[PDB]
């Protein structure tokens, strides 16, 4: 209303995993998002395990949202699947069974999907890393770098929990740089 | 839906996921019995080799479609179509190609398709290796092509999943090199055949996953619908006895009504 | 079964825990013993008391066809306190086995060819052989 | 009791082979011993038709029976379920695949 | 169904079998018949006529559609009294069809995947087919 906001964010679990159920039913009649939590990601190490492509959220529409934002989401996701089935095929076939495109795609795909882990605050009294609260504009920004493959040659290790995406960039600099010093000094002996 | 259907659908299930194991040792055991044979095939191309020696740029690029149409066979079709477009120019080079996707590949590229065959050929190796001879001995005698080599889109373990592919050309004189040109090809049908092989086991391994997935689905579906059904049926059944006892609960809130 | 069948359990299941000096200081734990129909872990019953407690010991039957004692399904149980339940020392030496454990059951599972990748095939074969 | 032992051999029948029904839920409650008949194995004119795996006896521990006892029941039912598993492979691929 | 569904058709049934000289010396023999929804023979009155009676003649829509007539399902169909109720030549005469049906059967199901068969699997598929 006028005099402010009131926002409201549910934690929803249903005993034996049953989304028909009419609860459950009665509850997404009123749900404008959803973050559902996947124990694969959690497994895969991919930390907060937000499933970005089970779960959807209204705001991404053209009457709230920007057109910008909307492409960038739009191929954030499908980026995101096409890498999900050409990981499969991988498995099966081998690494170089795929085309410069499909390998193009499956490492964007992987610096998405490890650019979207992140510290946080709130746990950062028993592991060390200090958080971070990205901004919308940084999160986009870094996003849409990485969606044209402008740091494909970063290595994908490097893209793991980290902030704002010039991190990236410093860090593989400054390993760059020590690994020269490295160098040099080895030639010298 | 009922319980008797759930135990037959799940009874298939266990049969076909019994039926993917032996099959697994089936093609192990036919892997096994190929490996055997391109073992002598090797040394008998090796011998024909050295008998040879003692009795003694345009490419023929000769493309072969994958046995099936998938997502693996579509991503090999499109890597081997980037290969071509690489190492294959139209002026100085003649394309040969068995089956509709290569065939349609090379015609889009516009390449000099000498001849065109079909599929069902590659599967006995007496004839495709004769034509395939007859053709190149045609060509060298009148001087047309140099090197001759095969592309297959098939994944290739050796090669981390590249494409399967040899220069066979180069490396009563006619009888011995149309000889040595056969085992050469036969070798090449061969390796085809094991690599093949093991992608099929892997995808047994995969159908088995496949299958409990769907078992579990399954599972799913049969205990959602079997308790919904039991308590609709409770609720109606005890319907009956709540109507008939009306006139006690009215007469009993009459009373409490009244009271003291 | 009556409309509050999962009250007369949580309200029963409650009273057990941890307790302040002032109000006691010791402690409460329970064990309730719940039966499954053919593994149907999604029966009414069993999925009230999963969604009460603190974690579970899934007991498989088909561990106890071939011969395991006790027949305990690592990969369905949990317990939801973890290390917080464990003294210092046992906190320390039995880090990371339950990733080994599903590893090991992982790699078994699907040995398929021949092939064998390093010497950390043989680690693993190792290890989880002497865990089970 | 101190006066004697009295014996129970109890049949049940079990509809459509739905041991999940609330009567054999009850039933196995109370059973020591379930002895457990199969139609293809009496069909096949095995008798007295008793399927030795689904079978299960609570007697059969190192509390009331020898080692022999146990060891030869043991081995007895681990060869015939590997009989019974390679019995398909023998069906489908031949006797020879083994 | 009313609490008694059982009791009208197990009293009704029960008066039905060969009777002494002394109390009318003759026979009745009954045929009831009944209806199974899809094959689900877990029904309750289905349960109740298998449960009273001596032996039960299945009809199946899969054998209907296979071409089999009378579309009778051996493999499930049951006569307790056996060859007690067959004369001496009929016994003799049928001493082993039953074993033959379900061997043929067995084989007939697996002929679609497997490709092997010994020369005892051609004499069981001949003795089959020619029981058919």
């Amino acid at each position: 209303t006028k005099d402010g906001d009131i926002t409201s964010i549910q934690a929803m679990y249903i005993p034996a995993d049953d989304f028909t159920d009419p609860a459950a039913v009665a509850a997404f009649a009123h749900f404008d998002s959803t973050i559902i939590l996947s124990r694969q990601l959690a497994a895969e190490g991919v930390y907060p395990a937000i499933d970005p492509l089970e779960s959807n959220s209204k705001m991404l529409s053209i009457k709230y949202t920007s057109r910008e934002h909307l492409d960038i989401a739009k191929k954030t996701v499908q980026t995101l699947e096409k890498t999900k089935t050409l990981e499969d095929i991988i498995n099966i076939l081998g690494f170089d069974a795929l085309s410069e495109d499909d390998k193009k795609v499956v490492e964007v795909g992987r610096r998405l999907k490890w650019f979207l882990t992140q510290p946080f605050v709130v746990a950062e009294k028993f592991s060390g890393v200090p958080g971070k609260f990205v901004r919308l504009k940084d999160s986009l920004k870094g996003i849409k770098t990485i969606l044209d493959g402008d740091l494909n040659h970063i290595p994908v290790s490097y893209f793991s929990f980290v902030g704002v995406v010039e991190e990236i960039i410093e860090k593989f600099n400054l390993d760059a740089k020590k690994e020269a010093l490295k160098n040099e000094l080895e030639q010298n002996q | 839906m009922k319980r008797k259907d759930v135990e037959e659908k799940k009874q298939n299930l266990d049969f076909y996921h019994n039926y993917i194991d032996i099959s697994k040792i089936k093609v192990l055991q036919k892997l096994n019995e190929e490996i055997a044979s391109l073992n002598m095939l090797k040394l008998q191309k090796g011998e024909s080799h050295y008998l040879l020696n003692r009795i003694i740029r345009k490419e023929l690029y000769i493309l072969i479609d994958p046995k099936k149409l998938d997502l693996f066979s579509e991503a090999l079709l499109r890597k081997l179509s980037q290969t071509v477009k690489e190492r294959i120019r139209p002026d100085k080079d003649f394309v040969i190609t068995v089956g509709t996707n290569v065939d349609n590949i090379a015609r889009q590229l516009n390449l000099n398709i000498i001849d065109h065959y079909d599929l069902d050929l590659f599967n006995q190796i007496d004839d495709f290796a004769n034509r395939i001879g007859e053709l190149v001995d045609v060509g060298l005698n009148n001087k047309i092509f140099n090197y001759v080599s095969l592309l297959i889109a098939q994944s290739s373990t050796k090669n981390n999943g590249g494409l399967v592919q040899e220069r066979i050309v180069p490396f009563f004189y006619e009888q011995f090199v149309k000889s040595v040109f056969k085992q050469e090809l036969f070798e090449f049908k061969s390796i085809s055949v094991i690599e093949e092989l093991k992608i099929e086991l892997q995808l047994l391994d995969e159908k088995k996953k496949r299958l409990e997935e769907q078992k579990k689905e399954l599972i799913l579906k049969w205990n959602r619908a079997r308790k919904e059904e039991a308590t609709l049926q409770s609720t109606l059944l005890f319907s009956a006895f709540k109507v008939k006892n009306q006139k006690s609960t009215r007469d009993e809130i009459l009373r409490l009504s009244k009271g003291k | 079964y009556p409309g509050d069948i999962f009250y007369v359990h949580s309200s029963l299941l409650e009273r057990g825990g941890k307790y302040g000096p002032e109000f006691g200081g010791g402690s409460i734990t329970i064990l309730p013993i719940a039966q499954t129909l053919a593994g149907d872990i999604s029966g009414y019953i069993p999925t009230n008391l999963i969604s009460i407690t603190d974690g579970q010991i899934y007991t498989s039957a088909k561990l106890f066809n071939e011969g395991t004692r006790p027949a305990i399904d690592v990969n369905l149980s949990v317990s939801r306190l973890g290390s917080a339940a464990q003294s210092k020392f046992m906190a320390f030496a039995s880090s990371g086995l339950k990733k080994i454990y599903t590893e090991y059951k992982y790699l078994k599972r699907l040995s398929s060819f021949s092939s064998k990748i390093s010497n950390r095939d043989l680690e693993t074969l190792q290890k989880g052989k002497a865990f089970e």
